[PDB]
């Protein structure tokens, strides 16, 4: 009923919106460690799981710098232009957009920014990466929240065990 | 009688990396590998009264990375193996009603998990070389693989499948899929997923929550349980019209159908048989069959010249007992 009547009467497709969502990862390391994996831009395949290549022809770590990404198989996308639009060794702030490649998401820009956070007695750190993107033909908001949680979601649980290790290693 | 015959078998395999950027396709074949109990293979039908040679036939198509589909192709059939020791054990001093393919489905469901806890380092796994066992890992939360499986022997043909890859039989002049792409558009599937609390989102063709194209698949714990390792199987008596099986990723069911692929493949088995003397009986059956090699030579090339962007692994199976073709 309810949202039966709507998906048969009340579907039209807009010609355009943007959604957006947040999401939060507590890493047990220092976030000089964690922040030393994020701000290379020109590497993410540090701790993106999903990134098979990462070219950066020119100046590979400085606002405006771009770089093409290929992705593993499995996705519904094989490659990926992104470019560097905030990086801020202060405040431990990297910010991205997306600006070409065979995916759906349409002006996807997103931030992710590290702050200490001391848990069970043991310091750490708690990544925050927020982003906004359109919401493709055919989708819904909630729907394009889902998929850029997951792969979110994935690459914090990933940058959380890098670093993790490397701390491990590093005590040793 | 059929299961009194000498299974000869003879296959080719390809597996390249094709246009990708990277090889996350594996494969395995262990000939005259296992010994499978004649009373999971005779039918109700037949007559009563020890075990058929059985050929191992695996394709492996990983995601996210290559190591899920690596660990399958170094592990998956000595899994089976073990599975069928225990299940053979215990059909020789018990003995229920439980019908081929219900034996079979128990084997094959324990073997994949096995495997799949062995991955995620929930089950204790033996290491080359090594007298000790460890619990750990094999990669991580976002690599996975399909599995398509076949044993062969001389009365028939069991394929366990979990994802999408394929395994096509051509029988007389038609294919004939012995498995089902596990896909989250089957409505089972969907309401499978839906059920357990996740999302089946149409992007780019039905996903995973937007990622994955396939509902089943060894690994993949970030999507679990909604992506699970449980395989289907299919229990095939053989016919003697069957002419050749054929187990490939989807580098080629991308861009050929069945029926092309089974007709092609087909063809140029015959075409090398016209153009050669038979092999010697002696080496038959100890590495690949030429003609078959042809065939899944010629397969690859093909995929490669319709487009497929993707890693390309086929394994060819010649049916036929023999090929002669007489005249006069
Ligand atoms: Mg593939």
């Amino acid at each position: 009923v309810e949202s039966e009547y709507i998906k048969k009467h009340h579907r039209h497709e807009l010609v355009e919106s943007q959604c957006s969502s947040t999401l939060v990862k507590h890493i047990k390391a220092p976030l000089h460690l964690v922040w030393s994996i994020v701000r290379r831009f020109d590497e993410p395949q540090k701790y993106k799981p999903f990134i098979s290549r990462c070219v950066v022809q020119g100046k590979k770590l400085e606002v405006g710098s771009v770089r093409e990404v290929d992705l593993k198989s499995g996705l519904p996308a094989t490659k990926s232009t992104e470019v560097l639009e905030i990086l801020d060794d202060n405040e431990h702030i990297l910010g991205i957009r997306i600006v070409g490649g065979d995916h759906r998401l349409k002006n996807y820009s997103s931030t992710i920014s590290l702050h200490s956070e001391t848990i069970d007695g043991k310091t750490g750190t708690l990544a925050i990466e927020s982003f906004v993107v359109d919401v493709p033909e055919g989708n819904t908001k909630e729907e394009t929240c889902f998929f850029v949680e997951a792969l979110i979601q994935s690459n914090l649980n990933s940058l959380a065990d890098v670093t993790e290790r490397l701390q491990a290693e590093s005590m040793e | 009688s059929v299961y009194e015959l000498d299974c000869i078998p003879l296959w080719g395999t390809v597996s390249i990396q094709g246009n990708r950027s990277e090889m996350e396709d594996a494969f395995a074949v262990s000939p005259h590998f296992l010994k499978l109990p004649i009373k999971m293979l005779m039918g109700d039908h037949e007559g009563m009264s020890t075990h058929l040679t059985g050929h191992f036939f695996g394709v492996y198509d990983g995601h996210g990375g290559h190591k899920v589909a690596d660990y399958c192709r170094d592990r998956l059939h000595f899994a089976l193996a073990e599975e069928i020791e225990r299940i053979k054990d215990e059909l020789s001093k018990r003995n229920t009603g439980e019908g081929r393919q219900v034996q079979w489905d128990k084997v094959f469901t324990s073997c994949f998990l096995t495997v799949d806890g062995e991955i995620e380092g929930k089950i204790g796994r033996a290491v080359v070389g090594s007298s000790d066992k460890v619990l750990e890992a094999v990669a991580s939360e976002t690599v996975g693989s399909t599995a398509v499986v076949a044993l062969v022997c001389s009365s028939h043909i069991v394929v366990s499948n979990c994802g999408d890859s394929r395994a096509v039989l051509f029988r007389g002049k038609e294919a004939m899929p012995l498995s089902v792409d596990h896909k989250p558009d089957r409505e089972d599937e969907y309401a499978r997923i839906e059920n357990a609390g996740g999302k089946v989102i149409q992007w780019q063709g039905a996903r995973v929550f937007g990622v994955l194209a396939m509902s089943r698949s060894i690994g993949d714990r970030y999507l679990k349980p909604y992506v699970i390792p449980e395989p289907e199987v299919t229990f095939m008596p053989r016919s003697r019209e069957d002419e050749c099986l054929i187990l490939a990723s989807d580098g080629l069911w991308d861009v050929m159908n069945n029926q092309e692929v089974c007709e092609i493949a087909r063809r140029r088995i015959l075409m090398w048989h016209k153009k050669n003397g038979a092999p010697p009986l002696a080496e038959r059956g100890k590495g690949i069959d030429p003609a078959c090699q042809a065939a899944a030579d010629y397969l690859s090339m093909l995929a490669l010249q319709k487009g497929s962007k993707d890693n390309i692994s086929i394994i060819v199976i010649d049916l036929k007992a023999q090929r002669k073709f007489k005249t006069r």
